[PDB]
RNA sequence: CUGGGCUACACACGUGCUACAAUGGAUGGUACAAAGGGUCGCGAAGCCGCGAGGUGGAGCCAAUCCCAUAAAACCAUUCUCAGUUCGGAUUGUAGGCUGCAACUCGCCUACAUGAAGCCGGAAUCGCUAGUAAUCGUGGAUCAGCAUGCCACGGUGAAUACGU
């Protein structure tokens, strides 16, 4: 670990604002915040989108939309 | 560049017709050395006692050339519409430099 | 932030309709239900009137979803035969408006 | 961190019982994680290149050592020795928080999110991932991009064919 | 018809089909009606529409129902120039 | 007699409409006309729908009733010089109306998509006062369909040494 040629890494606490999603992984960004979390991690509370908590692929999303069947519309909407 | 327009009435305009048409009256670029791009209206028409007529609008800027034409056959006409085009550019153009210059 | 980036300096009523399938009149609703002001910067929002605008954002279609379901239609149309289809498919006028001049909008330069 | 400690806990025993594997170290893991980018486009301009390598030193940690072609290709206006690519490679507990960053809040941000190719594995045990946007990761900002470009991250496992692969894989969460 | 009280379907062609079920695809119908959104009862079938000088023959799918039948048959013959 | 076509399309030309924004866009309030049409016709109030529109039937064979709230302009807030809150083409979906029938091939409405375009080369056109410029309104043909045509009014210039 050479020193002096690698950008500062400190460790930092997730939190996904979707959800609630508590999560440990330090980053390279400082973000300047400062929360403590699982016994002590203070560290910045990095918000963030979804997370894969939420997702489509990574997480179980069911419809988020619909389905079509034409003739079932057409019959519908002809009567 | 000039672009040609034939209005052929009472006649069937033939590709020999055109392509005789294009290249005689090509010939009068030796004299305007810049022609602007313009469109050129020609009309022909043919009587019943075998009479071949020829008119020919060329609307230069300053320029407004006309020729009007009746002769035998059709290929007369266009050799001897050229006649009436090429004096009315020599006569204006030799107007315009020479009564400048006194 | 919501979906995509939104620009910073401007508002939010103008700054929502940079995401394809959002306009003008829509984002009064999504504003409405949200129960915060059409005349509030887009860095001002707090994680509460953020949150309920995602929430509310997200019953609504978006893009992606909303830019494969139409290129679909346009694909139904292509091989089923119809006589839109040849217009998608050359790239000339789909609807009724003539082709002599005028139609270089779709056909290009 | 601990992602490494899930994955000695519960996954081995998983891959113990569901592979039968005689001893212990025959059960894969995760070797090392290479990231790879290209600046070809950099043959004229030489500061894009440099813009790319502080993007990598910022987002991974360590700084990327920049890489020299080895071909003059006329095609491509090439000579030996010009300074194409970037690489930094993570090894250990960084490969694992990485990692870990990279299933659990990078993926979740790709515009198209329908799930990684399962035909992405080169024959023999190692994936390769092909993200094509710069801030999929959380870490850069919008405003500090100033070009948007790839990149190539690369998973290096021990597992000696494809399948246990994509089996440890799953178990971590790809 | 393009409102709430259609839709709209011609008569001769609408019962040819409808006693050609038994057919079951055994028949061509050679119709003239072109204004005739394409029905359910419909699917299955291949049509010959006229197309201002000939008959063209168009088999009809699912997707097919709520268009016209002119909609398949092309009428001016364009090859470029 | 049915169907198609006169609506085609690599392209060239003429005549028009809309723009390229701050004397502007958007939102709210409000004032000021003339000239015409209406009986197998105009069609109000009321109720419904975001809207185009639907039900309803008053009055009118009309200086009486309807078409029919004129628009630019004026007053407040906001936007702050960007291909944008400019521009609207193009397209997907969902509707309305006429007609036996709207695919080739009609007009209008709602949502979303958002293109060229930041004043136009050579050349060239119109206009002398209620004129040019700009903004609305009506009528003929007409079941439906005009950015065309024929008429009406609102605001309202600059310049003409001279041949
Ligand atoms: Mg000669
Ligand atoms: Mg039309
Ligand atoms: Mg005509
Ligand atoms: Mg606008
Ligand atoms: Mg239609
Ligand atoms: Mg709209
Ligand atoms: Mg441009
Ligand atoms: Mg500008
Ligand atoms: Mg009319």
């Amino acid at each position: 670990m050479k020193t002096g040629i690698h950008p500062e890494y400190r460790p930092v606490v997730f939190v996904d604002t979707s959800t609630d999603f508590k999560f440990l992984s330090g980053s390279t960004k400082s973000s300047s915040e400062t929360i403590k979390w699982e016994d002590g991690n203070e560290y910045p509370l990095l918000r963030v989108e979804i997370s894969s908590d939420s997702h489509p692929f990574y997480t179980g999303k069911q419809k988020h939309a619909t389905a079509d069947g034409r003739v079932d519309r057409f019959n519908k909407k002809y009567g | 560049m000039l672009k040609y327009n034939i209005r052929g009435e009472n006649i069937e305009v033939t590709e020999p017709i055109r392509d005789y048409v294009e290249k005689k009256i090509d010939k009068l670029e030796r004299y305007f050395t810049e022609t602007p791009d313009a469109n050129v209206h020609v009309n022909l028409k043919v009587y019943s006692d075998k009479n071949a007529k020829v008119e020919v609008t060329i609307p230069l800027p300053n320029l407004v050339l006309r020729a009007e034409e009746t002769s035998g056959d059709l290929y007369a006409s266009i050799d001897l519409i050229v006649d009436k085009l090429e004096r009315q550019i020599r006569k204006h153009k030799t107007k315009v430099n020479r009564k400048f210059r006194d | 932030i919501a979906g995509v980036d939104v620009p910073r300096e401007k508002r939010i009523v103008i700054s929502l309709t940079y995401i394809y399938g959002i306009g003008k009149q829509t984002a009064k609703e999504v504003l409405a239900e949200a129960g915060v002001s059409e005349d509030t910067r887009t860095r001002d929002l707090t994680e509460e009137e953020l949150g309920k605008i995602r929430e509310i954002l997200d019953r609504i279609k978006v893009e992606g979803d909303l830019r494969r379901e139409v290129n679909l239609n346009i694909k139904r149309l292509i091989e089923i035969g119809s006589y839109r289809g040849m217009r998608h498919r050359r790239g000339l006028p789909v609807r009724g408006q003539n082709t002599k001049n005028n139609a270089r909008t779709r056909k290009g330069p | 961190n601990r992602l490494k400690d899930q994955y000695l806990k519960e996954i081995v025993p998983a891959l113990m019982s569901k592979f039968n594997y005689d001893s212990v170290m025959e059960v894969p893991k995760i070797d090392k994680i290479v990231i790879n980018t290209g600046v070809g486009d950099a043959t004229a301009n030489a500061k894009v290149l440099d813009s790319a390598v502080e993007e990598l030193a910022l987002i991974t940690g360590q700084k990327p050592v920049i890489t020299k072609a080895k071909n003059s290709i006329a095609g491509f206006r090439l000579r030996e020795g010009m300074p194409i690519g970037a690489k930094v490679t993570l090894r250990g507990e960084r490969m694992y928080d990485f990692l870990d960053k990279l299933v659990t809040v990078s993926l979740p941000r790709v515009r198209d999110f329908r799930g990684v190719s399962k035909k992405a594995f080169d024959g023999r045990g190692n994936y390769t991932l092909g993200v094509r946007e710069q801030l999929i990761f959380p870490e850069i900002d919008y405003d500090q991009v100033s070009k948007v470009r790839g990149m190539d991250v690369v998973i290096v496992t021990t597992a000696k064919s494809d399948e246990e692969s994509h089996e440890l894989l799953t178990q971590l969460g790809m | 018809r393009s409102l709430k009280k259609g839709p709209f379907v011609d008569d001769h062609l609408m019962k040819k089909v409808e006693a050609a079920a038994e057919s079951e695809k055994k028949q061509v119908i050679k119709t003239w009606s072109r204004r005739s959104t394409i029905f359910p009862t419909f699917v299955g079938q291949t049509i010959a529409v006229y197309d201002g000088r000939k008959h063209v023959p168009v088999y009809v799918q699912e997707d097919m129902v709520g268009h016209k039948l002119g909609e398949f048959a092309p009428t001016r013959t364009y090859r470029g120039h």
